[PDB]
């Protein structure tokens, strides 16, 4: 059906880069078409209306172009303030709906930094409680992509992890990760060593840090 | 229902025209 | 001075109702169309409705067609989302917002109200220690199994602030909430320095305050 | 004879009070106008404004969502306005079903549905809910047949009767269309006040309304001669102003000396938009006291933006 | 960018139906009367029908001779007639034909919805003639249509006397081929009206606040009812580009005229002067009209706002 | 320059019919009213119908309401009178008038033309002399003159001495006799003492029926 | 039924004179009011409209007034154009019947002036077609008003006579008058004499002309 393909879905930049984000239409929409900025915990704000033009109160670095049913937001020179996700929509004559792309979250890009790791066995409280969860930390790393695997008496796990990512920290731009392995205190204790294996662009080969059950 | 017969009344002429016609 | 507000955002379980309410200032909401748009926890923008009170018109995404009725009350300047038969996928934060007749862009936004879809029962978390293991080492809490969102977490009542890393909530397969809070610190610090995480579950009324140290061994 | 309509607007006997003449002239502006000072001059009456034209700009005018249910108008504790949506109107009849959906846009619909709210509003009069009512009409043409309903139901009823619980409510309908008939033939009851511009094509126009209106013994004795220009006093220039006033005041003097014994009432073309109660309450007093180019000629640019 | 005039509809050889419409007063009757002298005059081997569906007529007015329910040429024109049906004198004609009982129009010449009936009737006419023959008729009919909300019931006549008659045959209980010879005929009528090659809808407006709303609400419902509308005449503009009242009216005007421009990009927007002389008479008409055709421009063309006939 | 030119009359029978045209120029007739004005023979102005084609309205007095039918042709700026049902009393000089939309005065007018309906059949007149009195005054003035009975008609023309003599001549009004023909005399006062030697002849002219008499008239003899 | 009564049917004025002539509508018309001026054999003129409006081209020596239902022409000071008969008109907007009144005609007053009498027998020519006609003349007299009677053997003429009479003179403003009596040749040879009496208000006593069939 109607469509409105963004690209891409992510991009790391640098304060003064310029930054192109672009939408394809499925089908004609002539120039019915806005630019949204968000960051997180925020409504969207109105870049650009009708393709190309600014609205009111937008910086002049932020631009909007159409060729056909391609549809182009640059932002000249990147500010600090402008790192956030970005959303185009179509609104045409023809159509009671209102259609977004999937949107551009545009990051901070900075050096590779290999993450430092910990491993948190479950303790004696949530024990006593009557389950057990571990808990593997990805401190401080970037890019923000990484893979995190759980090795329960050296047999790889599937499907009783989750993980959870931090946004970019403020001050060094740098993501963090937990990867929490849930079990039942019956099978936690029916297995000896926990070991979480990280997989890194900034680590030569992957990192493990590992436990035996109850050796403190 | 009296406004309903109004319609129908309304109804029945506004169908009886297209029934004469040539 | 021209503002969107939302209110009516809460908890409801599936298969319920819930109504939403965008009350206008600044402007005649009769001259102008308004439009609900969600959000659900980190994805992306989605239309679900649209009216325009000059002319009785309204328009609907497939996704919650039959369910929601959009609906205007010029006398108070105030535009509603009526919400039927709901669904865990319909969980989202909902925004109104304001285009114009000759302009179906969207200029002003509310910041939105919350709307969660569960048949979780609201409870508060229980708290337990990340303890540091036997340089830099790191510690923290695990604050686990509550509903709904959200979490509040500190550290030594806002005294320890740097390195701290509250991660982002993850909903398990339970339909309950869990979170760790960790912060990296100096080595030596760990016999000398005490470290009290403070978790405050407002919407159950639960506060926890839980001291993390090393092993006793 | 004086040129106002203030005889109107303090009348404590007039009904029905029909506004209507050719499309554009200021019909939803002057009704909107007399509804608002017969409020003003009458607090102890209320008043409802209804448009029968289906095309409604009322909502539009006041800048707030009138329906089929008489609400009132924001800032005003005795006028009310009602604009019907037939579509919705036919549910609640059908109610009390795919049937009323194809009636819901056949010609004369509108017609119909408006003419139940005058027949409802005997029904109430008689027994033991608003003082009167003002009409914003549809364009010349389709008021005549809505005007003509009480003749014409009368006698389709007659027809109906001899082809023919069933008998019984043929005959209610025959005595309420009856008391239409009588009342909007009642000059004390119901007058139309007719609204043009002078302009050619408007002023043929509404002297075949005018005389079309006499015909069915409807009393008419107002007319609003609407966006004049009136010029000069500007104060002396614009040579498109300049020679559309001397066009304007060519067929005023035309109008002046034809209708006589009319109230002829002269509004200026304002600069500012005439919407809102505040700019319609502005413009009405014209009505009431009639406008001085020399004095009042300010007005024309002081309505609220 | 769309071009702004009407030189593809007027041009056309394709499409039969052509309604003028819009809120009341903009200028339906005069743009329909100068659409209609434009397209006979660019294509003269084409016969024309400009008809009113207002029960109010104004060709008479705005041509200056008298017509009526029998189509008559404009004088001074060869392929450009008029017509303006007067309910009562065609239900009598009616009721003689159908004789060959006496109170038909007297009975039904007022009830509210014959001034469209009886325009839905020439329409079912000429859509048959022009397969069957057997009578005269006219390669297009102009509509000059009554304001915005009546024309709406018309538009919608096809479809309910359609959905109608899908019940009512049975309820009867020669009749039935009337029916559907009413039927196929209507349906007929109803693929042309939606088609886009066939039919479309000129919507006229000015550039004041109460009209937009209008004008916009107007154009959704006859895409609700698949009737092509690509084509819309802003009439009235000042192009005051001293006095206040002209300035400040052209201040507010150019305001809409802007958001007219963003809106409907998709559209033929046609920008028409407001002359200072009368619009009426083949003539004036005419000079009018052409600006329908070449755009018009304020500072070249300016001037024959004021060359208008004062006869 | 705006006028009105009627045309159409003439003679007629009664229950016969007659179209009068009534062509305007200087204006368009659409947006203005026609009336058709009439006077009969030394009588006052009777309005007979009126129509107002920006109207689609016609009206007519009583008195040919249903005879008579008022059109007008806005191709040809043309108004007509179609008179059906003719009878004598509809013998006039009818004139076309112009008013307008807020004045229903008659500011323009046509010169008229004139319809005469009866039975009566075209005839000459008959010439006989007034003979000068045999008791004139003398030296005093004497009258005589010229008989014009029985013809039809209208008019006549009467001459005396093939225009040679114009002082004191008496030419009365036609008077419209019961058996349906028309009658006048022409009379002159002349001296008494000229009869003698004078000579006078009066010349009758009747172009209807392309009759012509010559009559001398003088003292009878006895 | 509706009717404008005019008055006078006639009157008499003298070049200079201040001419007053009214019209009174047997119901309200408002001021829709006209007065016209006719002379013979030419159409009427528009003098005045709305009761008190004058017509375009019009002197203004013509005015009107109206006072309810009565109206008035008033002619200030009357010029030798004046001279002609004049018509009220009503066309009130409740009707659309046109309505004139009766009309004045002014003519122009003289000195009484008697009529010079003739009588005229039968030509003998006539009497061989088989009818008699006997013409009695009264030449160059004022005013109009005038009584002629016939009489056959001392017996009064009635129903058998017709009469004629001229506008006024161009020269001497006077009037002329023939009565023809008309009889069968059988009628006329039966009686002997014949005797037309003439009375005038400028004659001390009524005058006699009269002849003897058959005697000359
Ligand atoms: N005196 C005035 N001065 C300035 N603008 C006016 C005046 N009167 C009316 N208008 C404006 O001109 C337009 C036409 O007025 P209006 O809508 O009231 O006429 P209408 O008879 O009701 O039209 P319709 O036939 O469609 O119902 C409106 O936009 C109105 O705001
Ligand atoms: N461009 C123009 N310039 C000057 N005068 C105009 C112009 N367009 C229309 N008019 C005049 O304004 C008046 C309204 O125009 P018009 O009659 O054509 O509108 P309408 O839509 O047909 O009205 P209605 O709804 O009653 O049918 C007319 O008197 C017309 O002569
Ligand atoms: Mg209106
Ligand atoms: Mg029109
Ligand atoms: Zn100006």
């Amino acid at each position: 059906d109607i469509q409105m393909t963004q690209s891409p879905s992510s991009l790391s930049a640098s304060v003064g880069d310029r930054v192109t984000i672009t939408c394809r239409a499925s089908q004609s929409v002539s120039s019915a078409v806005a630019w949204y900025q968000q960051k997180p915990g925020k409504a969207p704000k109105l870049l650009i209306y009708s393709a190309s033009s600014l609205y009111s109160g937008v910086p002049s670095r932020f631009s909007g172009s159409r060729s056909g049913t391609d549809f182009t937001l640059t932002i000249s020179s990147l500010q600090p303030e402008d790192f956030a996700t970005y959303y185009c929509q179509q609104y045409p004559y023809y159509s009671s709906l209102i259609t977004f792309g999937q949107g551009t979250k545009v990051e901070i890009k900075r050096t590779v930094a290999a993450p430092s790791v910990f491993i948190f066995p479950p303790s004696d409280s949530q024990l006593k409680s009557g389950t057990a969860s571990v808990v593997c930390l990805l401190n401080n790393f970037y890019p923000r992509e990484a893979k995190v695997q759980w090795k329960v008496d050296n047999a790889l796990q599937s499907g009783n992890s989750q993980e959870s990512v931090t946004e970019q920290d403020s001050k060094d731009s740098t993501y963090s990760l937990s990867s929490t392995l849930t079990l039942s205190k019956a099978d936690y204790e029916k297995h000896k060593v926990y070991a979480c294996e990280v997989t890194h662009q900034g680590l030569s080969s992957p990192v493990t840090k590992s436990f035996n059950r109850g050796e403190c | 229902r009296w406004r309903v017969y109004l319609l129908i009344v309304l109804l029945v002429m506004l169908l009886f025209i297209f029934l004469i016609m040539k | 001075e021209v503002q969107l507000v939302e209110s009516g955002g809460g908890l409801v379980q599936p298969g319920g109702s819930l109504r939403l309410s965008c009350a206008a200032s600044g402007f005649n909401l009769y001259y102008y169309s308004i439009h609900w748009v969600r959000q659900a926890p980190g994805k992306g923008l989605e239309w679900v409705a649209s009216i325009s009170p000059y002319s009785s018109s309204t328009s609907y995404a497939d996704s919650v067609k039959g369910r929601f009725t959009i609906s205007a009350d010029t006398s108070k300047n105030t535009a509603y989302l009526q919400m039927n038969s709901l669904r865990a996928e319909d969980t989202a934060v909902y925004y109104c917002a304001r285009g114009r007749w000759y302009r179906r862009a969207l200029d002003y936004w509310g910041q939105g109200t919350l709307v969660t879809v569960s048949s979780a029962s609201t409870k508060g978390p229980s708290v337990f220690p990340l303890a540091p293991s036997s340089g830099t080492a790191a510690l923290g809490c695990l604050v686990k199994d509550y509903f709904p969102e959200p979490v509040t977490v500190s550290w030594n009542s806002g005294a320890l602030t740097s390195g701290v890393h509250t991660f982002p909530a993850v909903l398990q397969s339970s339909g309950l909430y869990s979170l760790s809070s960790v912060v990296t610190v100096p080595s030596s610090s760990l016999g000398t320095q005490t470290y009290i995480c403070n978790v405050n579950h407002k919407p159950s009324n639960t506060k926890v305050d839980k001291k993390v140290e090393p092993k006793s061994c | 004879v004086e040129p106002n309509l203030h005889s109107l607007i303090t009348s404590t006997t007039h009904k029905w009070i029909f506004v209507g003449g050719k499309g554009g002239v200021g019909k939803t502006t002057s009704s909107c106008s007399i509804a608002i000072q017969m409020a003003l001059s009458q607090p102890n009456k209320q008043f409802l404004l209804i448009s029968t034209n289906p095309a409604h700009n009322l909502s539009d005018a006041f800048g707030e969502k009138f329906g089929k249910d008489a609400r009132k108008v924001t800032g005003m504790n005795n006028l009310s306005c009602m604009e019907i949506d037939p579509s919705a109107a036919l549910k609640d009849m059908n109610d009390m079903g795919a049937l009323a959906d194809l009636t819901g846009s056949i010609p004369g619909i509108d017609e119909a549905l408006s003419f139940m709210e005058v027949m409802k509003h005997i029904k109430r009069q008689e027994q033991g809910t608003f003082d009167t009512v003002i009409f914003d009409t549809a364009p010349t043409g389709h008021t005549l047949r809505f005007l003509q309903l009480p003749n014409t139901l009368s006698k389709l009823l007659e027809k109906f009767g001899e082809i023919t619980d069933i008998s019984g409510k043929l005959n209610e309908l025959k005595a309420n269309v009856e008391t239409i008939r009588q009342q909007f033939t009642d000059p004390d009851l119901t007058t139309f006040v007719c609204v043009c511009i002078s302009e050619f094509l408007s002023l043929y126009e509404t002297e075949r309304l005018i005389q079309e209106l006499i015909s069915y013994d409807m009393d008419v004795n107002s007319i609003i001669v609407n966006q004049l220009l009136f010029a000069e006093n500007d104060q002396h220039n614009c040579k498109r102003c300049q020679a559309r006033w001397k066009m304007q005041k060519k067929y005023l003097d035309q109008i002046d000396e034809l209708y006589e014994d009319f109230h002829v009432v002269k509004m200026p073309l304002c600069a500012g938009e005439i919407r809102g109660l505040n700019n319609l309450t502005k413009f009405s007093q014209f009505l009431n006291k009639e406008y001085n180019p020399i004095t009042d000629g300010k007005v024309i640019y002081e309505l609220e933006d």
